[PDB]
RNA sequence: GGGGAUAAGCUCCGUGCGUCGAGAGGGAAACAGCCCAGAUCGCCGGCUAAGGCCCCUAAGCGUGUGCUAAGUGGAAAAGGAU
RNA sequence: AUGGUUUGGCACCUCGAUGUCGGCUCGUCGCAUCCUGGGGCUGGAGCAGGUCCCAAGGGUUGGGCUGUUCGCCCAUUAAAGCGGCACGCGAGCUGGGUUUAGAACGUCGUGAGACAGUUCGGUCUCUAUCCGCCGCGCGCGUCAGAAGCUUGAGGAAACCUGUC
RNA sequence: ACAGGAUAACCGCUGAAAGCAUCUAAGCGGGAAACCUCUUCCAAGACCAGGCUUCUCACCCUCUAGGAGGGAUAAGGCCCCC
């Protein structure tokens, strides 16, 4: 589900993931999953929080 | 590749227009029409010359440079004198006549054999068993000749049977 | 208690996508993930969430490399020796919408679920259908890049 | 083009040759087809016409039977039988209501016959499928004219679907092909045939062109 | 037409050529003629 | 390592070898013995190994640099080949 | 190198049962093709061959001898294919030998008996549950209900050849 | 069967890569009981259930009005008989 949410929102999971991760959220998969198809706008919010926080190069060796 | 890199002239009595990827080519003696593989392009140089243009020097441009530059040398050779390809056959009752646009023929067979002339080509016989074909298109010139050739089978012992001009045969004899 | 889909609660929706000059095996995967609905949010396995897509002019899909005469679909009657051969050559002259059938049905949930889903695909051969009066959407098939 | 016709065999004969040979015959009786409707391919999905012949009473016949006679304009028909055609020049040439005759074969032209096969009700395998009896003495243990041996063992451990075996034979659809045509009858719808074909005395016979030789 | 899976020019006068991957080679004097395979 | 023919899922030994036997889980479709790893119980939590990330099936139809035209990948040699 | 078919090795499955050789009936598949079909080369004049390549659509003897498979023989055809299929097929048949119980011959043993030596006769059971398959029906759905006619996806059948 | 289409092996034409040569990598051709059709039969349980005709196409009740329960029948079908 969070795939489906996440590409509808123009974004891969895996990217999802590693963004809300880098930001260092701490919500789970099942509250994620259960945002996604309870309010699409917090669900792009947080897509939005993700890509924010998403570093400017993607193959950068460090 | 560097064959088809030489400039092709344009006679005089020549007429040629390109559009896109496909070219045709007018004359005196008939107008052909070819498309090109589209990697390969190709310009019309303004001093009465054909360059071939391959916008890469890897294997499809390399190989098909030359190519379509004798493709179209051809083509041109054709709109202006075209070609000839004389038959002659050895051999007895071989009876060879031309009756119109279709061909009627004497090869020994139990029943006459008659062949079909393609569109844009033109025969003639002069002889009972000697003959030419005058045609535009190379390819429809030898693609005839080998039609007309393959009706009879290969005679290594007399020869019998249709044969080219510069043909030659080996010779066999068997002791018993 | 996590999210299930009710039985009609379920929304439908159409899509019409061109098979011109596409590329066998990625259109059949996006018609696939459209047609289970993996798209949607609302993806259950039980019970279907996709959506009635249409295909048209299914006779201009290509395919890669010298495949036009060296794909091999395969089938048997059901007797001894009753092996049936054809190409891709063959299938697209007498009937074309047969490829990109088999191709999604092999991709579709092999169950009876997938079974199901594939009704709700239809390929036809010239670029029209008569299903003008269920307004589908054009959808042309992208990538998000990356 | 693909003309048509039914026809009832009402038994069969032979007839002395003018060649001065003798040729068995059988008696189509080709009473007039009667056309009830066209197959336009633009509004149907291909060409082919319509046909039915025979005399039932008004209550003999259901009434939407009737009523798609009437509509035909034709008097009701025994039974109700359509032959395709090959292009639409032979179309052009049909129209609802015509009536058609055994009239439009003429002699010297090769002809195929077919209907229901004779009533042979379940029969063995070896009258079926022209097996081979076993040995009738030597020892045969209420085996004498059984099958027998019907596949494999174990590989593939089945029986092969369309081994030919005991089942009810006869009574379907058969034809025969390139038959001669005899003499044709234009006063009382009357037809001859070289042969026996196949079916039974007052059985349906559906007789057209013949497709090899012509 | 020998077949064999070694094949080489027989005499100085032979062409060995490729054609569907099937490599072949062919020459005048018909006896050589001679694919792979 | 012996025997066998460097054949067997062969036989006979050594392994302070391993595992099954007496071991559930995941991967190799299926498969005790091969790979990862030890099931006290429950949790609609999170991180990972092997193996994977187009769809069946969860994960990049990813990033950049090259090779391949053989469906090689997705069974094999001596030899042969612009 | 290939195949797994012959002679073989292992003893992993079956000794609270996996019936064995031939014959009969019935077959089914692969192709390393026997003829029929198409080619290349010949030390291919032609006819007639030889050889290799593609090709499994179809067909592919009958008798005498022995239990025979096999094989020889006789005489035909275009040919009289090689194999896999529990050395196809006994819950379809035969029991001719193999394979019990009698007896006998030769041989081994003093012996009782024995001999993959020979010789004569010697009980072959099953009412089909399921799968399977050959046919024929019942019920329902095909979106108001009925009688007819069809199109055709899709299966099946056939596909041989001699002589003049 | 004839015929037709695309092919096997095989035969080719015009052709550079490689001034030549070259049946080929661009193109175009021929090419067999082999395949698909052509011939005959089955065949809309083809659940993707198809298409074309013709006939009966409006009287009720009720429950508690949401839907449902109890009757009316014709087209035709069944049974019955021979
Ligand atoms: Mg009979
Ligand atoms: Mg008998
Ligand atoms: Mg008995
Ligand atoms: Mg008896
Ligand atoms: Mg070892
Ligand atoms: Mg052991
Ligand atoms: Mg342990
Ligand atoms: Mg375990
Ligand atoms: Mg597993
Ligand atoms: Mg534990
Ligand atoms: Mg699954
Ligand atoms: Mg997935
Ligand atoms: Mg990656
Ligand atoms: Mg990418
Ligand atoms: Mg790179
Ligand atoms: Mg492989
Ligand atoms: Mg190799
Ligand atoms: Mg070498
Ligand atoms: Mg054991
Ligand atoms: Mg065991
Ligand atoms: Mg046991
Ligand atoms: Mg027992
Ligand atoms: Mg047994
Ligand atoms: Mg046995
Ligand atoms: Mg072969
Ligand atoms: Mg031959
Ligand atoms: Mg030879
Ligand atoms: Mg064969
Ligand atoms: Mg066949
Ligand atoms: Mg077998
Ligand atoms: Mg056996
Ligand atoms: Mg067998
Ligand atoms: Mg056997
Ligand atoms: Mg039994
Ligand atoms: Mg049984
Ligand atoms: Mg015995
Ligand atoms: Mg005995
Ligand atoms: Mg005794
Ligand atoms: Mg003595
Ligand atoms: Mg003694
Ligand atoms: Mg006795
Ligand atoms: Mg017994
Ligand atoms: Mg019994
Ligand atoms: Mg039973
Ligand atoms: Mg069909
Ligand atoms: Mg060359
Ligand atoms: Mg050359
Ligand atoms: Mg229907
Ligand atoms: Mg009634
Ligand atoms: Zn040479």
């Amino acid at each position: 589900r969070i795939n489906a949410a996440a590409r509808a929102n123009d974004i891969t999971y895996n990217r999802l993931i590693q963004g809300l991760k880098a930001a260092g959220v701490e919500v789970d998969r099942k509250n994620l999953a259960e945002l996604a198809v309870s309010d699409p706008a917090a669900f792009t919010a947080l897509v939005d929080v993700a890509r924010a926080a998403l570093p400017e190069d993607v193959n950068a060796p460090s | 590749s560097r064959i088809g890199k030489q400039p092709v002239p344009v006679p005089s009595g020549v007429d040629v227009t390109i559009n896109g990827q496909n070219l045709s080519v007018k004359g005196p003696k008939g107008t052909l029409t070819l498309d090109v593989a589209e990697p390969i392009s190709v310009s019309r140089a303004e001093d009465g010359a054909i360059v071939v243009t391959r916008p890469d020097d890897e294997r499809r441009s390399r190989s098909l440079h030359g190519l379509s530059r004798t493709l179209i040398a051809n083509l041109v050779t054709g709109v202006t004198e075209g070609y000839t390809q004389k038959m002659e056959i050895f051999g007895v009752g071989y009876r060879v006549q031309l009756k119109g646009q279709n061909l009627e023929f004497a090869l020994g067979y139990s029943h006459p054999v008659l062949i079909e002339a393609p569109e844009g080509i033109t025969f003639a016989v002069e002889s009972p068993t000697k003959f030419s074909v005058s045609g535009i298109d190379k390819q429809k010139v030898g693609q005839i000749s080998a039609v007309i050739r393959r009706l009879r089978r290969p005679d290594p012992y007399k020869g019998k049977g249709v044969r080219y001009e510069g043909e030659q045969i080996r010779r066999k004899v068997g002791k018993t | 208690p996590t999210y299930t889909p009710k039985a009609g609660d379920t929304t439908r929706s159409w899509y019409v996508i061109d098979a011109s000059d596409v590329v066998l095996g990625r259109l059949a995967s996006a018609a696939a993930t459209l047609l289970r609905g993996k798209h949607k949010p609302t993806f259950t396995p039980n019970v279907d969430g996709g959506d009635f897509v249409i295909v048209i002019n299914a006779d201009k899909i290509a395919v890669s490399g010298d495949k036009l005469t060296k794909k091999f679909a395969y089938r048997h009657s059901g007797y001894p020796g009753g092996l049936r051969k054809r190409t891709i050559g063959e299938l697209l002259e007498k009937h074309p919408t047969r490829v990109v059938e088999n191709a999604i049905i092999g991709m579709l949930p092999h169950n009876k679920l997938g079974r199901q889903i594939q009704k709700k695909l239809k390929v036809y051969a010239g670029p029209d259908h008569p299903h003008a009066a269920q307004q589908p959407i054009p959808f042309e098939i992208k990538q998000v890049a990356q | 083009a693909r003309k048509g016709i039914l026809g009832t065999k009402l038994g069969m004969t032979q007839v002395f040759d003018e060649n001065n040979k003798v040729v068995p015959v059988t008696v189509v009786k080709a009473g007039p087809n009667v056309v009830t409707r066209i197959r336009t391919t633009e509004r149907d999905g291909y060409s082919a016409v319509q046909l039915a012949y025979g005399e039932i009473s008004p209550r003999k016949v259901i009434k939407p039977v009737a009523g798609q006679f009437a509509a035909a304009g034709v008097n009701p028909r025994r039974h109700v039988a359509e032959l395709r055609l090959d292009d639409e020049a032979a179309v052009a040439e049909y129209e609802v209501g015509q009536e058609l005759t055994a009239e439009i074969f003429s002699d010297g032209a090769y002809v195929d016959v077919t209907g229901t096969s004779k009533g042979k009700g379940f029969a063995g395998t070896m009258k079926r499928h022209g097996f081979r009896g076993q040995g009738a003495a030597h020892g045969a243990q209420a085996v004498h004219r059984r099958p027998g041996s019907i596949g494999g063992c174990a590989t593939p451990g089945r029986v092969f679907k369309g081994t030919r075996m005991s089942g009810r034979m006869g009574n379907d659809r058969v034809t025969t092909q390139n038959l001669k045509v005899h003499k044709v009858d234009a006063e009382n719808g009357v037809l001859l045939i070289k042969g026996a074909i196949p079916g039974r005395n007052g059985g349906l016979v559906v007789v057209r062109s013949a497709i090899k030789r012509g | 037409m020998k077949v064999n899976p070694s094949v080489k020019p027989i005499c100085d006068k032979c062409r060995v050529i490729r054609r569907h991957g099937r490599v072949m080679v062919i020459c005048s004097d018909p006896r050589h003629k001679q694919r792979q395979g």
